[PDB]
């Protein structure tokens, strides 16, 4: 019997939502988990915290999770610090809430479903290795993550036994006054013919504009960019070249009410085998105002227990830094008009393309033989 | 127009000094005042800064720290309730290493110096007493960690490895294991930087093993000297202490005159729109927020009451002084001064560990070999 | 492990080193018995000498 | 002009025009920055003058 409400954002398929969440069944884990779903606009972060609020004050609530139809990390970051304060856990299934956060809170108890900084670089390093290139490139911005992934794949290509080769690391800072001169004169100096780029949509652009303007990013260049660099697949900068590469997300096609449904129900099962484990629920009072006295009562056993979940022959276990173990990816690719199309999909470090010949865009001839 | 600024902090006292001391500064554009306490819980005092930002309208926010020993978890509240509208928060009494990486804080303003300067001082303060070989003693933690990763580049910048790295979990029963494992190098540079509750146990530990006596020199910090590290703390051990760190009324003209001289500068440009009194209404981005933090982090300030006033990359005040203590028959006193360019000793005499009056060379020769 | 003798061309030119240099040392054999080769597995992501 | 200079890469390079296009060629060297260390320039007599 423990309250489990869903909340939704913008427009969506409710009734198919209710469904799904009607149709699941844990019998055997005896949870018997309540559904209340709840509908909010986009007013304002405040707004969502008092129904946050008033939903678990409501009938003991000790979960909620809810998704929005934007792409702003603060709500995500609100959310986090609520579920900090308040000691309840949250998760977040898709939107805003699926952006992963830097650095996590120690005592906050919150997971979320993505891939990591260092799973994007080893899809990238797999996706290279398949597509037999041997060079490449390091250029990024001031951003920490940015060099943080950067740092990670050098560790990661050091105890490499295959050979590799790195010409140059580029860590120009756009920031500066008047320095377009200097970032310039500095990327002539490239010369592998593969090249990756971690920075925002603005940064970015300007890296493919001044790129244009040197003239080495028509046919003799590769661009490699993260999840982080195109955010929307719909809308187009058009500065960027022909034929870029990058990953994203699979949400094309991850159903979200699917998702939600084996989220809660994961969840639930979680719940009841604490429960039936330590025999200890908590149930503390679930207000808002005068919260420095509710940390009387630990909850750092259901934090503990949430990293190890299984339902429907499928791993759904978390990790220390609040990511999921074996998440769901896919490639992009940049054909003549301004468009993302699914080139291949990767999950279980397992790489599986839709083409065995890349698409190169007379040269490339055919040479049979014995 | 009339543009009014928002603060929230104790001691009313002290609010009534710096509503004067802004009534006074305002006759040199109109500019109010408005402040509020501070509420027991984080809930309760986001959802008053909410309700004082939608009243005011305000464009900045000041936080200091509470009467709390702590003083970590009232500043992450209001900086979480800022980022969502994209407002400038400047911080008085923010110490804490945490709030350093632009990830977690997006807009936050800090006017005292971290504790990642206290790497650098303890790397000058070595360079200056004519040392190369120190061990490094911290624990697992983020500020431990940021001086870790601070201490091993500025020794990479000189191309001079470590000799020895120990690191101890926080709250452990039993250090015996790490202080053994330390004793056994050529090194007696021992630095230390933990909480002050460790502090007292790793005292005692190397008390009891005799590691205190001639030869050896203690390098702590102003975390390891205050608090109940005093009582057992060695004879010797020279630490740090900030000037003007225990005052907090020289520091809040500095930062209201910055304050001024940002809404002065800022009010002079064109498409500029001013913050929305609706907190709860809308949730949009203010575009008025990076610009104006991007121009008060280049506010170089001409001069304060509490020296020169700066802003380094990553929201760090920096020329910062430093006050050299010594514990000399359990009495504390200055002997010398670092204004950042260098330390100037003082006519006083220090007496290092032993009660030996000459300086120790820091240093052994091993003699058994494998 | 069980204590064993020493004693050859080696142990002559560290016993001139130590009477030349006036240390001390302690002498014992390798628990591999092997000289040692680049461990670059990729199978532990973590490369080292044995 | 700007876009087929860059494709240079020997050390060396002949120039043989007026002033004004010499003057124009050399502007346009200290903009690609190909100009400073690894560049040398020879010119006739007429370019200088």
């Amino acid at each position: 019997s423990i309250g489990i409400a869903v909340i939704l954002v913008g427009t969506s398929d409710e009734v198919a939502i209710k469904d799904a969440h009607e149709k699941d069944d844990f019998h055997h884990l005896s949870v018997v988990p309540r559904v209340e779903l709840v509908a909010m606009n986009e007013t304002d972060p405040k707004s969502i915290i008092t129904r946050i609020c008033d939903l678990m004050s409501d009938r003991k609530i000790q979960g909620v999770v809810f998704a929005d139809d934007t792409d702003q990390e603060a709500i995500a970051q609100i959310l986090d610090f609520i579920s900090a304060q308040t000691l309840t856990p949250i998760l977040g299934i898709h939107g805003g809430s699926s952006m992963i956060m830097a650095d996590k809170d120690e005592s906050s108890m919150f997971f979320q479903f993505g891939p990591s900084i260092e799973q994007q670089a080893s899809v990238m390093l797999n996706i290279m290795e398949e597509y037999d290139w041997y060079i490449f490139s390091i250029v990024t911005t001031y951003f920490p993550g940015y060099q943080d992934f950067v740092n990670k794949i050098r560790s990661t290509i050091e105890n490499s036994f295959v050979g590799w080769e790195l010409e140059e690391v580029l860590l120009l800072d756009m920031s500066l006054d008047d320095g377009d001169s200097k970032i310039q004169n500095q990327l002539k100096k490239l010369q592998s013919p593969i090249i990756l780029l971690y920075c925002t949509k603005e940064e970015a652009t300007y890296i493919f504009e001044v790129a244009n303007s040197v003239g080495l990013t028509g046919y003799g260049y590769t661009w490699i960019v993260p999840s982080l660099v195109a955010g929307d697949t719909d809308t187009v900068p058009s500065e960027f070249p022909t034929g870029l590469i990058s990953v994203s997300y699979d949400e094309w096609d991850y159903g979200l009410p699917a998702r939600v449904r084996d989220g809660i129900a994961i969840i639930t099962t979680a719940a009841s085998d604490m429960l039936s484990e330590h025999s200890f629920i908590p149930e503390p009072k679930s207000s808002c105002y005068n919260t420095h006295e509710k940390r009387i009562y630990q909850s750092n056993m259901l934090n503990r227990y949430l990293i190890n979940v299984t339902f429907e022959g499928r791993n759904l276990s978390f990790s220390e830094d609040g990511y999921q173990m074996h998440p769901k990816l896919v490639i992009i690719l940049l054909n003549k008009e301004r468009k993302w199309e699914r080139v291949g999909k990767w999950k279980d470090k397992s790489l599986q393309m839709k083409y065995y010949v890349w698409p190169r865009m007379d040269d490339h001839l055919s040479i049979v033989t014995l | 127009k009339i543009v009014n600024i928002g603060a929230v902090l104790s001691t009313r006292k002290h609010e009534q000094m710096f509503r004067e001391a802004v009534n006074q500064a305002n006759k040199r554009i109109q500019l109010q005042a408005t402040s509020v306490t501070h509420k027991p819980n984080a809930i309760q005092m986001a959802l008053s800064v909410c309700e004082d930002l939608i009243s005011s309208q305000v464009y900045a926010i000041l936080v200091s720290h509470p009467p709390t020993p702590n003083d970590h978890f009232t500043p992450t509240p209001v900086s979480y309730t800022a980022g969502f509208y994209r407002i400038p928060v400047l911080g008085l009494t923010t110490r804490m290493s945490i709030y350093s990486d632009k990830s977690i804080h997006l807009s936050f303003l800090r006017t005292v110096p971290p504790y990642s300067h206290q790497s650098s001082v303890w790397f000058e303060m070595m360079r200056v007493y004519n040392w190369n070989h120190i061990i490094l003693l911290v624990s697992d933690d983020h500020e431990g960690r940021a001086a870790q990763k601070r201490l091993e580049t500025l020794l990479e910048e000189r191309e001079s490895k470590a000799e020895k790295v120990l690191q101890f979990d926080p709250g452990t029963k039993n250090v015996t294991a790490l202080l053994m494992e330390a004793r056994e190098l050529e090194a007696r540079v021992i630095i230390l930087s933990a909480s002050e509750d460790d502090a007292a146990t790793v005292y005692r530990a190397a008390a009891m093993l005799d590691m205190t006596g001639s030869g050896y020199v203690w390098l702590v910090g102003e975390r390891e000297i205050s608090g109940n590290a005093l009582r057992y703390a060695p004879d010797g051990i020279i630490g740090l202490q900030l000037i003007n760190g225990k005052n907090e009324s020289a520091h809040i003209s500095d930062a209201v005159g910055v304050v001024a001289q940002a809404v002065h500068e800022l009010l002079e440009k064109e498409n500029i729109t001013d913050p929305p009194r609706g907190c709860v209404g809308n949730t949009n981005i203010w575009k008025t927020g990076p610009l104006f933090k991007r121009v008060l982090m280049s506010s170089k300030y001409a001069d304060g009451v509490t020296g020169r006033v700066e802003f380094n990359e990553d929201g760090d005040r920096k020329f910062a002084q430093y006050s050299i203590m010594n514990l000399q028959n359990r009495k504390l006193v200055q002997v010398g001064i670092y204004n950042g360019t260098h330390v100037i000793p003082n006519d006083r005499k220090i007496i290092w560990p032993g009660g030996e009056t000459e300086k120790p060379r820091g240093y052994q020769m091993s003699t058994r070999l494998k | 492990t069980v204590p064993q003798c020493c004693y050859g061309f080696c142990i002559d030119l560290l016993i001139k080193l130590a009477r030349t240099m006036q240390f001390t040392y302690e002498v014992h054999l390798v628990a591999d018995g092997k000289f040692g080769t680049q461990e670059r597995v990729q199978n532990s992501n973590k490369k080292e000498w044995n």
